[PDB]
């Protein structure tokens, strides 16, 4: 779930 | 009174965060699907909102304490507040002379009629323009504009939020630096804080109306197919 | 020998279907995210493929008997064959002089280097160009080009297909009209049918390589976010 | 499932 959101929120 | 070193550092971090994420040249707008003036403005405005979501995420990551929240709380905060932060940051391009968002050239100048060409009705566009006019007339210092966006993002009263206590302590500290800032640095600002807090309530109402309008286009697959995967995730109803 | 009235009607329906869905002016290409020459060509090429999927769907709906299949069989056929039909219809813009797909102007002229800027490697692009060169050298009549796309789409040997018997009866009838067409209407075409059937096997191999390349970009959310919702549905792995 | 595909395949 929220694949793009998780990636953009990394580091 | 005088504002402290901690409150000064918060201000510096938030204005730096905004300068790093808001591009005053609007130079990336040439990369979106071009504006066309059935739902001729939807491709361009979907790309504009998708781009703006990316900037809101970038901004949020730089707010002191936001990165320390769980990924689930960061996601709950962004899904509920993204459209409200987009409406607030858009005020920087809004022109009182034209009643339109002016992003450089005539190609990237958006009026009420251009936005109705993306599927929106006057039920949203009339309060949206009234809000933009009202916000613009407040003549907010950049420090106040960035604090309002951070206060809006760190609202604990959103669906799906777990660490309510932590998020409220972050928002309260931001509200304290805003009140102190207005009182010490904004001449004739005695009624301003109350006015900015009212704009947050206007935003809840706009978010409601926007959710209805978004549901109307997202339920029509010929229109939802014109959106981007990031818009579908963030404005979508999935729960983490 | 002579081809029958039924076989003649099939031919007319398929070439009309192609003319209705393939725009020789490439006039909608100005509406895509512009080409830029990390993964600078991905926005434009994702919009191009998304647009081409829409045309392949339109084409398929006009193939005699495709609409009579269940929605599940129509979906299984399009998900497996879409990229192969895109590779076939793209042959119409492919130029032997330039080794590139020329869609009017220099902005819409795509060479091997432009496609690597969308994340593809030579593992796919080398056999893809070899296939385009080989197909172009066959000098297919438009009747043969449209029959090959319909034969490719109506292949029963695809994952998730249920009415195999019906789909095979449709493909067999199309293969019969193609062989008969070559024999009666294509001078010096004695080895052509076998050559076109081999191109279908080359396409299975290209589809495999393409699925690997697509998995590589779709697994990187910074790249999958540049795709469109229709590309994500059709090239996705969901099962109906 | 296949929301866009179902719509584009209609009529
Ligand atoms: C997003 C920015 C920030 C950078 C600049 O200042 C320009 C700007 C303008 C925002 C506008 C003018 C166009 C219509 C929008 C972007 C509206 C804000 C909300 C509204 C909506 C309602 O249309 C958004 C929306 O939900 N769009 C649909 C089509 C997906
Ligand atoms: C799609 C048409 C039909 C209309 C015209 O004739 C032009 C055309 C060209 C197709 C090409 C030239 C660009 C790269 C593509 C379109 C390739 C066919 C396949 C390839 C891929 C591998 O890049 C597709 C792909 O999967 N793209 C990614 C970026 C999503």
């Amino acid at each position: 779930r929220h694949k793009i959101l998780h990636r953009l929120l990394q580091e | 009174h005088m504002l402290s070193d901690e409150q000064m550092q918060i201000i510096n971090s938030l204005v730096e965060a905004h300068h790093k994420t808001y591009d005053d040249s609007y130079s990336d707008f040439v990369r979106f699907r071009p504006p066309v003036r059935r739902l001729s403005m939807l491709p361009h405005l979907a790309d504009l909102v998708s781009y703006s979501i990316q900037k809101v995420i970038g901004f949020a990551k730089m707010i002191p304490g936001f990165r320390d929240l769980t990924a689930e709380d960061q996601i709950a905060l962004l899904k509920s507040s993204a459209i409200e932060i987009i409406m607030l940051r858009s005020n920087q391009s809004f022109s009182l002379e034209d009643m339109s968002w002016s992003c450089g050239g005539p190609d990237f100048k958006y009026c009420i009629n251009d936005v109705t060409k993306a599927g929106h009705t006057l039920e949203l566009l009339e309060p949206l323009v009234k809000f933009q006019v009202g916000l613009k007339k407040l003549k907010l210092h950049e420090e106040e504009h960035v604090l309002l966006m951070a206060i809006c993002l760190l609202s604990p009263d959103r669906p799906g939020v777990q660490d309510h206590v932590r998020i409220e302590a972050l928002q309260d500290r931001l509200c304290d630096v805003l009140q102190a800032y207005i009182r010490i640095q904004h001449p004739g600002g005695r009624l301003l804080y109350a006015k900015m807090i009212q704009k947050l309530a206007d935003l809840r109402s706009l978010n409601e109306e926007h959710s209805k309008q978004y549901r109307s286009l997202s339920f029509q697959p010929e229109h939802s197919m014109q959106l981007t995967p990031l818009v579908l995730e963030v404005f979508g109803s999935e729960v983490s």
